[PDB]
């Protein structure tokens, strides 16, 4: 029968200097598993050398490996299964 | 120290499909721990309404839930806090598909 997306850790907002690496962490519950997609502003995220997704399980990550301005603002974290969907979202903050 | 609240991020557009589960969650900060209230169309949610919408708040997160969501559920939803030194709010506009 299953269950909807759930979020067993939410994804906070995380403060970093420019040039540091950044997390946005959240563990995601739900069966079947949930597809996690992260989006920022409106548009889903490609991987790739300075953003990825590190998933493992129910651990799911956004990283960025080295933060810079540009990624300030706000990551949608959307969960997907058979039986629903769940949504949160969490700001990166780039100080100077 | 005082400080009113702050709705610290949420998404403006969340979709859904009729029938199935949808969850919004959203972290929130403020001292003293803020009063949330969740409404649509200018009118409260409370808990059970409908048998379907569920809220669950703790001191720093708000939890929406419906089951088996319906057409007529569509809509614009606030969020909002209040405290003794302020007060915010955010919408997220959920649309059911289709």
């Amino acid at each position: 029968q299953g269950s909807p997306p759930c979020f067993l850790r939410f994804p906070r907002p995380v403060r970093v200097v420019s040039g540091a690496e950044a997390e946005l962490k959240c563990v995601v519950l739900g069966e079947p598993p949930p597809v996690v997609v992260w989006e920022k502003g409106g548009q889903q995220l490609a991987a790739s050398e300075r953003l990825s997704f590190p998933a493992d399980g129910a651990e799911h990550g956004l990283l960025l490996t080295a933060a810079l301005p540009t990624d300030a603002g706000v990551y949608v974290c959307r969960a997907r299964n058979a039986a629903g969907e769940a949504y949160a979202a969490a700001a990166v903050t780039v100080l100077e | 120290p005082g400080i009113p609240p702050k709705i610290e991020a949420l998404p403006s557009d969340i979709s859904i499909d009729e029938g199935k589960v949808l969850t919004v969650a959203c972290a929130f900060t403020g001292e003293p721990t803020p009063e949330v209230t969740w409404s649509c169309g200018g009118r409260k949610i409370h808990s059970q309404e409908q048998g379907r919408f569920h809220i669950e708040n703790t001191d720093d997160l708000t939890t929406l839930i419906i089951m088996d969501v319906q057409k007529q559920d569509g809509g614009l939803y606030t969020l909002s806090l209040g405290n003794e030194f302020g007060s915010d709010s955010a919408t997220v506009n959920i649309h059911i598909r289709s």
